[PDB]
């Protein structure tokens, strides 16, 4: 698997090699989408070195979670404990563009930033 | 009956002192071709409105609304003009030279032209191909990303009931949203766009515009079974899953 990495059947092997950080996607294949939901909010949270892909990753888990079959009690969770992150993102987001061309800052190839 | 419909707006253009109740009935029939997708239908009576009717008529909340939806409506109609030219020219392209295996040598060079003709065919069906791809995206974002409130969603909020047009409103959001988001994906992964594919995931998810409230649960996993194979080809690329460079 480390040297399938490094480096049709692939794709069987490419359903086994999916197994880490890549295990959203045959976690989708499979049908399981409430796994995919888990660690799709996972890698969003570790993510730290570009912005415009924590908020990708986020939406994914979110539409993930949508799509899956947790109970309304569950899913509301899912969904509020969510809307937190959306929340504090969202700071970042609404930067205005006065001072992101002074700062010479790029527009999404930019880091996640803190507090 | 279609005529029958499509006739009753003539009569009520004629009388400019009725723009605003031609419009309004315009967007009705307009409303019940739609959610059959008969947009030749949609558009025969698009035209019949004067293009210069929403100047005039300038307001009752049945009014603000039927110009609102009316646009939304041209919006949604330019968003199948530019699709459907843009697909009709996605199946138009360039063929390859025909191969004439053990050639004479008149062959050779009538192939060794046909061939550095079509090198230069096939730049440029890129080259149209790029500019009704620029051009269909902004329309299918238009309708998506609709300015001020969303798609078929009044702004207005002090009309008269009218449970009809409200839950045709809906309706059309639940038919035609989940489509236009699968043409944008069909339109973004036929030009190799991959990492835009994937960003359909926070326009939808978005508590903006909260479209995926528009989707049944179907729809979605049918959308992320549809960005995981933009993904792949992200991963054959030698990105990550959403396009960026692995480090």
């Amino acid at each position: 698997l480390f040297r399938w990495y490094l480096e049709q059947h692939g794709q069987l092997a490419n359903f086994l090699q999916a197994h880490e950080h890549l295990s959203w996607l045959h976690e989708i294949n499979s049908q399981e989408l409430e796994k995919a939901h888990a660690t799709l909010l996972g890698l969003a949270n570790m993510e730290t070195r570009y912005f415009a892909k924590k908020k990708t990753l986020l939406g994914l888990s979110k539409l993930a979670a949508l799509a899956s079959d947790f109970s309304e009690d569950m899913l509301q969770e899912k969904i509020e404990e969510m809307a937190e992150q959306e929340r504090f993102l969202l700071h970042q987001e609404t930067l205005p563009e006065q001072l992101l061309a002074e700062k010479q800052l790029n527009l999404s190839a930019m880091p996640v930033l803190t507090a | 009956e279609d005529r029958l419909k499509i006739d009753v707006i003539d009569w009520l253009v004629f009388d400019p002192a009725q723009r605003a109740e031609a419009l309004k009935q315009g967007n009705a029939i307009m409303r019940k071709f739609l959610a059959s997708k008969k947009h030749e239908a949609a558009k025969e009576v698009f035209v019949k409105i004067p293009q210069d009717s929403i100047a005039e008529i300038y307001l009752p909340a049945e009014d603000d609304n039927a110009i609102r939806e009316h646009l939304c409506i041209r919006a949604y109609l330019e968003a199948h003009e530019t699709f459907n030219e843009w697909f009709k020219h996605m199946n138009s392209v360039p063929q390859k030279p025909a191969l004439i295996p053990q050639p004479t040598f008149t062959e050779k060079v009538a192939h060794e032209h046909k061939e550095k003709k079509y090198e230069m065919d096939f730049g440029i069906w890129k080259g149209h191909l790029d500019a009704l791809t620029a051009d269909v995206k902004e329309k299918m974002y238009n309708v998506l990303l609709f300015v001020d409130g969303g798609w078929m969603v009044d702004v207005r909020e002090d009309a008269k009931e009218d449970h009809e047009r409200t839950h045709q409103m809906v309706l059309l959001r639940k038919l035609c949203l989940p489509m236009l988001c699968f043409l944008l994906h069909t339109i973004l992964h036929s030009t190799g766009q991959y990492q835009e594919c994937l960003q359909l995931a926070d326009m939808v998810s978005s508590e903006r515009h909260k479209l995926y409230l528009v989707f049944s649960k179907e729809e979605l996993r049918k959308l992320l079974q549809k960005l995981r194979e933009s993904s792949l080809m992200l991963l054959d690329q030698g990105l990550d899953p959403l396009g960026y460079e692995i480090q």
